[PDB]
């Protein structure tokens, strides 16, 4: 709950979820 | 690039987008976007998706997900003419083929001045006149491709020197390899 | 190796994480660039730019969701409890032929 | 009832419900109810392209567009009138198995919408390619080829005489169509302004 | 500290697999140097 | 689709109506024979929270209820045969949500059936806790209006534990 | 004329600092090949 | 003067060769960095021109040269809470900030912010600026933790 | 478990 | 041997129902009106009596539902700790030795 | 702190769907509202954050497992309230007292 | 080169992907595109007036000057009397409306209803939809497009309520694979 306009050009939305995107990388299947 | 031989593209084949209709609209604007300038215009479109290979595209992507990206054809291997393209559908060798999905730079016309530079994925005259010719960078107009690849749930894997296909497996849960730094 | 099945059960499970945390990501590069443009246009301009940012809202996502995410799509051995059973008995050795 | 009982016995891609949703979709247009059948017309293009010849079309895919074309355009939505018709022209054309009055029906409807969009050289060059294939082919008395035949005279009716019905003029200016000196507190609309313009000397260069 | 895990477990390859659930004789040191900070009254 | 039952006007008469004050306002809900009194009212459209009206009876009790509550039409309907009752209740923190009328019952076995339009003239009807007493009016089926207005039931689970136990 | 050059300790940090080859998101303003607004207009705004 | 005219023209870069000058001839016909009595033209002209490189990308030769302007600064006005002596620790601090240094930037930070807050106000630009360095050091500090402590892969 | 399958399926 | 079926349900990792309590007793409820209205007693033992045990009660008195009061009737013990937990009885098992 | 471990021992168990972890999470969130309200210390912003979390997650849960109408999904939303407004977002807290009622 | 004016817009999104599989690419467009330096860049927020180092966001009449979002808050959130100043954003900065670009130099007049584009003298007659009115005085809709642009689009708020919902049961199949490896760990 907050200003939404201001939320999208200061940008927690795609810098915020572009961390969550590469600390849910994981590399490697298994190597098997 | 060289479209298959000496033809030109006729109406009877590949289809025409019309100038300032709607899908020149999200043409023009999902290739803005991605350069993030608003100097480069479109000049010409065509469709080349035939019934045929949108059938067969939308069983094999069943549940996966859907990303645009886009393809020099000057960089396409020479087996890959649009001619061929009409048919086949951008058959991929062995070693796999590269996609990028988002925000690019042109060639020859850097936006990104860091350690890279974002540039386009592959797959005394000449001074004198640079002097007054390459300072304003005068046009050179490409030829890309906009290609829906079905990229999903892709593993994240570090450089394509160890991503071709050559070594890389691809474990049949999985059906593309993101790639990291 | 107990966290190599586990690194499989898992790393399927976060690449279809993955692969919904790059749709609806992709959804806010729509929403920041245009903001970006609301800031940089003339009106005359923005009208139009408008349209373009409606029609490729309904081309791109336009239709469901694409991705299913169940049980059904997942592979079969999405369905079990990773069963252990044995033992690391250490005695001795016998002593006669 | 028989929507779970087709979803259940017969697959998600199934011949006998994408005609159940051909069949609502058709009555829902002939009762005019124009929205409720874009969502069952649809469904019968996202099937028939895959349920029956995917090597291209098919008369109920025609048929689907045509429905979703036809609804899309007397919504007064037009501009995905002209996408979902151009796409139902592009993928009938080089394909057998469909005759030439399909592809020839789909063009002159696609220059239909595009005329009622708006683009009058684009919708001529359509309606005169189904013109010829319709004269050559099913003679020139049916009825088809004659609403074909008026309609490439109606445009170049209207691109030839909407200059001269309404001149370019300079209207919308107050002291440019009297009203304000005149007694009426300006009119906003052109069919107004038009017809309260006062002709001059001024305006004999356009 | 993002990378926070008692040694209760060993099988993390990312950071949400560190489970922060203390240990058995854990709780009872590190809930025990808390009556001994202070010491009634000075 | 759904079910549009007007309720145009409201009489009743000289009984238990006397002793109903004029500070305690009511609230006239319609129902399936089934489904709960608590989450008929907390659903909006097809409760009405009317305060009471024009505080002077002198006769029995005539006050006006307009407007048309759309139920969800079913074309299955569980728990068997349909019925439509109507209820009025006590709205006040004072005697709570009782019983003032139960009015008219069945709908039809799968209707379509016998009680489907033979309800859609206007028709006068009988509240009945306990002794006589008359009104109602109307019913009607929907035209479908649009985008799925709520379209789900309200079930009554300790009528669902007895039915289930008998079956 | 010349490039950006910011005067901002901060902005001048993320220049040296941090690479966006390595963020699937990323700011680019201290990275950008921005005009340096020249010298006379500048003065005045 | 053309030092001037060039940085009010964002001309940072021909800035550098005019100061030097001004450093040059400063020197001898005036004081020094000892000089028995120091002089508050030498010390402020030594304070320009760590500012100035600063702004050019370099803080590892830009800080021995704000060094000495404090210790200047600290033999003319004495004392500790003199305006001047303020303005040289925010450089040490900004010049730290540029080049990483974290949680040390941030005390020398804070003593200009509290002298700045009671004899300038809670309100005025020179601490409210200050305040948004606090700020974006706090950014670039959470920046900083999230991708060097965030590398688990 | 399906390995599990697999073994019984070699031995008794 | 007779609860063979639960056993092996426990290899399992099922479906996790995603609603409400009250949504639970629901389709679980509504659906045993139905199955028990097309009749034949072999269904009994399925559904009729398993899904039937969901009380629609948060609330339960401790003095049923005790820990003593699984003494009466050992089969809802075999049936709270073999992943039941309260929440299909029809191919059999060969008896033979 | 010991109430912060028994919010971990039993999601490391029994997950964190169950109504024991919720009661654990929903008397932490008791726990830190009181923790700032006796210091009064104006840097325990992030313990509100944290508090915000733990409450919302323990509404989510009860709600789909407790109904809407039960002492323990009220008192949460309550406290669900007091701490919203107490962050600064006032008609979160406005919407969430009005669903108590 | 690189004497390219304004911020340009600053977030960007990269992914790299490589698939192996022939069916799972669809060529659909085939785009002959311009670069081309002597257009004018439509797409650039210009610096800040104060600073000159971050991209401003804020126009403020009284002053005259293209603010930042962060010298704002520097020169308003100053002394009582500077505090009042009416402070829109960089949009509604007075700057004139534009010529058609089709034929040039006429200045708009109406708006176009059917096709979000606007008409001008020349192309009125002749407009894509020229002929409840089509043709309606162009000053109102602009201010609604904005108002409206402020709250999300139906359709990316679509996949707000199913992107999101789909990852709450992704979390709860890991979290039932987590918790059974940790068991039989």
């Amino acid at each position: 709950m907050s200003r939404r306009v201001e939320r999208l050009r200061r940008g927690e939305g795609l810098l915020s979820f572009g961390v969550v995107h590469d600390s849910l990388a994981v590399l490697g299947p298994t190597v098997p | 690039t060289s479209v298959g031989g000496d033809v030109r593209l006729s109406e009877k084949d590949l289809g025409a987008v019309l100038r300032d209709s709607d899908e020149w609209a999200f043409l023009e604007y999902l290739l803005q976007m991605s350069v993030r300038t608003s100097r480069v215009r479109l000049l010409q479109a065509w469709h080349i998706a035939t019934p045929h290979l949108v059938s067969a595209f939308e069983r094999r992507t069943q549940g996966r997900l859907l990303t645009y990206s886009f393809v020099d054809t000057a960089s396409l291997d020479e087996d890959n003419s649009l001619q061929d393209i009409a048919r086949r559908g951008l058959k991929i060798p062995m070693t796999g083929m590269r996609f990028a999905v988002g925000n690019f730079s042109l060639p020859g016309f850097p936006l990104m001045r860091g350690g890279p530079a974002e540039a386009e994925d592959p797959f005394s005259k000449f001074l004198d006149a640079a002097r007054s010719q390459l300072l304003t960078g005068e046009r050179r107009i490409f030829e890309y491709l906009l290609c829906q690849v079905g990229v999903g749930r892709s593993v994240v894997v570090e450089d394509e020197k160890e991503a071709c296909g050559s070594r890389f497996s691809l474990l049949w849960e999985y059906d593309s390899a993101y790639l990291e730094k | 190796q107990l966290s190599a099945m586990k690194e499989r059960k898992t790393n399927y499970l976060l690449a279809v994480k993955r692969e919904l945390l790059s749709e609806m990501l992709v959804i806010e590069w729509m929403e920041t660039f245009f903001a970006h443009l609301r800031l940089s246009l003339s009106p005359a301009e923005f009208l139009s730019y408008k349209h373009k940012f409606d029609l490729a809202a309904a081309n791109i996502f336009g239709g469901a969701v694409r991705v299913d995410v169940d049980l059904d799509s997942m592979p079969a051995w999405m369905s079990e409890k990773f069963i252990l059973q044995g033992s690391f008995s250490v005695t001795t050795a016998p002593y006669a032929v | 009832e028989l929507v779970p009982d087709f979803l259940f016995f017969e697959g998600p891609l199934s011949l006998r419900l994408m005609l159940m949703e051909l069949l609502i979709a058709a009555v829902a247009f002939q009762h005019k109810q124009y929205a409720a059948a874009i969502p069952p017309g649809l469904k019968v293009y996202h099937a028939s392209a895959l349920t029956v010849n995917p090597n291209g079309c098919h008369w109920t895919g025609v048929a689907a567009l045509r429905l979703i074309g036809k609804s899309l355009m007397e919504l007064r939505r037009f501009s995905e009138a002209i996408m979902v018709l151009e796409d139902a022209v592009r993928g009938g054309r080089k394909d057998p198995s469909l005759p030439f009055f399909v592809t020839c029906m789909n063009r002159y409807w696609l220059a239909v919408a595009l005329s009622k969009v708006g683009r009058f050289r684009d919708a001529r060059k359509e309606a005169a390619g189904a013109l010829v294939v319709l004269e050559d082919r099913l003679g020139e008395n049916h009825p088809a080829t004659l609403s074909a035949l008026f309609f490439v005279a109606e445009l170049d009716q209207t691109v030839g005489c909407e200059d001269i019905v309404a001149p370019p003029l300079k209207i919308m200016d107050g002291e440019d169509t009297l009203l304000r000196e005149f007694g009426k507190a300006a009119s906003v609309d052109v069919g107004e302004l038009m017809l309260y313009r006062p002709i001059g000397p001024e305006d004999l260069e356009i | 500290d993002e990378w926070v895990s008692s040694g209760i477990s060993r099988l993390a390859n990312c950071v949400a697999d560190l489970t922060t659930a203390p240990s058995a004789v854990g709780v009872l040191e590190m809930l025990g140097e808390q009556g001994k900070t202070g010491k009634p009254v000075a | 689709a759904a079910v549009a039952v007007n309720v145009s006007y409201f009489f009743l008469q000289v009984e238990i109506a006397q002793e109903l004050p004029e500070g305690t306002p009511l609230a006239l809900a319609v129902m399936y024979r089934d489904e709960k009194l608590c989450r008929v009212c907390q659903q909006p459209e097809r409760v009405v929270f009317k305060s009471v009206y024009s505080r002077r009876p002198k006769e029995p009790l005539i006050m006006d209820i307009n407007r048309t509550f759309f139920l969800p039409f079913f074309y299955i309907f569980p728990s068997g045969d349909p019925a439509l009752d109507i209820v009025i209740v006590h709205e006040s923190t004072n005697k709570l949500r009782k019983i003032i009328a139960r009015t008219r019952l069945d709908l039809g076995p799968s209707y379509r059936r016998l009680g489907l339009l033979r309800r859609a003239r206007e028709f006068l009807l009988l509240p009945r806790m306990e002794p006589a007493g008359f009104i109602k009016l109307a019913a009607r089926v929907a035209h479908f209006p649009d985008g799925s207005l709520p379209s789900s039931f309200l079930w009554d689970l300790d009528v669902l534990k007895r039915k289930a136990d008998a079956l | 004329p010349d490039a950006w050059h910011p005067a901002s300790p901060s902005l001048i940090w993320e220049r040296n600092s941090t690479n966006v080859g390595t963020r699937s998101t990323a700011n680019v303003f201290p990275f950008e090949r921005i005009q340096a607004t020249q010298a006379s207009e500048t003065r005045i705004l | 003067t053309v030092a001037l005219y060039f940085f009010r023209t964002r001309q940072y870069g021909q800035a550098l060769p005019l100061v030097e000058q001004v450093l040059a001839i400063r020197k001898k016909h005036l004081g020094d960095f000892d000089a028995a009595e120091p002089h508050a033209r030498v010390a402020d002209c030594y304070a320009n021109i760590g500012l100035l490189h600063r702004l050019l990308g370099h803080p590892t030769e830009a800080f021995p040269c704000v060094l000495i302007a404090l210790d200047m600064r600290m033999r003319i006005y004495q004392t500790r809470e003199t305006s001047g002596v303020q303005d040289l620790v925010l450089a040490l601090g900004c010049l730290q900030h540029q080049a990483g240094h974290f949680r040390a930037a941030l005390e020398a930070y804070k003593e200009v912010w509290t002298f700045r807050n009671n004899t300038l106000g809670v309100t005025h630009p020179d601490t409210v600026n200050v305040e948004l360095l606090l700020r974006q050091l706090e950014k670039d500090l959470a920046a900083q933790m999230q991708e060097d402590k965030q590398r688990f892969v | 478990d399906s390995a599990l399958r697999r073994r019984d399926y070699v031995a008794v | 041997f007779v609860h063979a079926r639960d056993f092996e349900l426990a290899i399992r990792h099922q479906q996790v129902s995603q609603q409400s309590h009250e949504g639970r007793v629901c389709t679980e409820l509504l659906q045993v009106v139905k199955t028990a209205e097309t009749g034949n007693a072999s269904h009994l033992a399925g559904l009729q009596r398993l899904s039937r045990g969901a009380v629609i009660s948060t609330y339960l008195d401790p003095l049923v539902h005790s820990p003593i009061v699984n003494m009466y009737a050992p089969d809802e013990v075999l049936m709270n700790f073999l992943l039941g937990h309260t929440p299909e009885t029809g191919e059999p098992s060969i008896a033979g030795p | 702190n010991c109430l912060q471990w028994a919010l971990d021992a039993y999601d490391f168990h029994l997950g964190s769907e169950t109504p024991l972890t919720v009661g654990t999470a929903y008397e932490l969130a008791m726990a830190i509202f009181l923790l700032r309200k006796a210091t009064r210390s104006d840097e325990a912003l992030l313990l509100v954050e944290t508090a915000a979390r733990l409450a919302e997650a323990s509404l989510r849960v009860r709600t789909q497992l407790f109904g809407r109408q039960h002492v323990t999904t009220l008192n949460t939303a309550l406290l669900l309230g007091l701490l919203l407004a107490d962050q600064g977002k006032h008609r979160r807290a406005m919407s969430l007292i009005e669903a108590v009622i | 080169k690189k004497v390219t004016p304004g911020v340009l817009p600053q977030y960007t999104f990269r992914h790299d992907y490589v698939v192996y599989d022939s069916s799972q690419v669809l060529p659909r467009f085939f785009l002959l595109f311009e670069m081309d330096p002597s257009l004018e860049e439509l797409f650039a927020v210009p610096l800040c007036d104060n600073c000159q180092d971050n991209p401003a966001c804020i126009w403020c009449p009284a002053d005259a000057a293209r603010l930042c979002a962060s010298c704002d808050e520097l020169i308003h959130q100053q002394n009582r009397l500077v505090s009042r100043h009416i402070r829109v954003p960089l949009n509604e900065m007075p700057r004139a409306f534009g010529t058609c670009r089709r034929h040039p130099g006429e200045v708009y007049e109406l708006f176009c209803s059917i096709c979000h584009v606007a008409v001008c003298r020349l192309c009125r007659g002749n407009h894509l939809h020229a002929a409840g009115r089509s043709l309606m005085p162009l000053n109102k809709p602009y201010q609604a497009v904005l108002h409206m642009a402020k709250k999300p689009h139906f359709v990316l708020a679509a996949r707000r309520t199913e992107l999101e919902k789909r990852l709450e049961e992704v979390q709860k199949m890991l979290d039932g694979v987590r918790r059974n490896c940790r068991e039989e760990e």
